[PDB]
Order: structure tokens, then C-alpha cells, then sequence
């Protein structure tokens, strides 16, 4: 309901951009094990500083 | 000998001459079924979103 706002078409193809995609990559990572042994597989930005 | 073999080049009926020829024929089939294989795969791919 609301892709149907975009009213994407059909045959045009890259329906989303890439690093939108790579956010649920990463999302499902997170669920399937939130642990750092499994979040060392792929890219991350680490946002750290002092308070 | 060195002639008659140079003949034997240029005639390939001369090298077919008794019909025991499946292995060229099987050779050129199995290249020429991968290249249909490799585009209908890439072709598929476009089926999925580029419709």
C-alpha cells in the first residue's frame, strides 16, 4: 500500500537503492545473531565519542 | 607421407570418411549447450525484476 504511492513499474528494475537493501543485509544479521561473532562479517559505521 | 597427410588437411570428409565422428559432434554440442545455458541464465535474472 505504500509502494503503491511510488507506483513503481513493473520492467524498470533497481526498485530500491543498494545500501537501502544493504540495511536489511545487515538487519538480518543483527536478528539471526546480534553477537559481535556474527556482526564481524560485514561492513559497519561505528558512530563512538565522548559524551 | 608429409603430402599425403597435408591432403588429409584439407579434406575434412577424408578425416570423417568412416562415421565414427561422435566425438567432434559431442564436443561442439556440449560448448554450444553451455553458451544457451549461460545467456538463458542471465536472461531469467531479467525475467525476475526487469520484466
Amino acid at each position: 500500500v505504500l509502494q503503491k504511492d511510488d507506483k513503481g513499474i513493473h520492467h524498470r528494475k533497481l526498485k530500491k537503492s543498494l545500501i537501502d537493501m544493504y540495511s536489511e543485509v545487515l538487519d538480518v544479521l543483527s536478528d539471526y545473531d546480534a553477537s559481535y561473532n556474527t556482526q564481524d562479517h560485514l561492513p559497519r559505521v561505528v558512530v563512538v565519542g565522548d559524551q | 607421407v608429409k603430402e599425403v597427410l597435408e591432403d588429409f588437411a584439407e579434406d575434412g570428409e577424408k578425416k570423417i570418411k568412416l562415421l565414427t565422428g561422435k566425438r567432434v559432434q559431442l564436443a561442439e554440442d556440449l560448448k554450444k549447450v553451455r553458451e544457451i545455458q549461460e545467456k538463458l541464465d542471465a536472461f531469467i535474472e531479467a525475467l525476475h525484476q526487469e520484466k
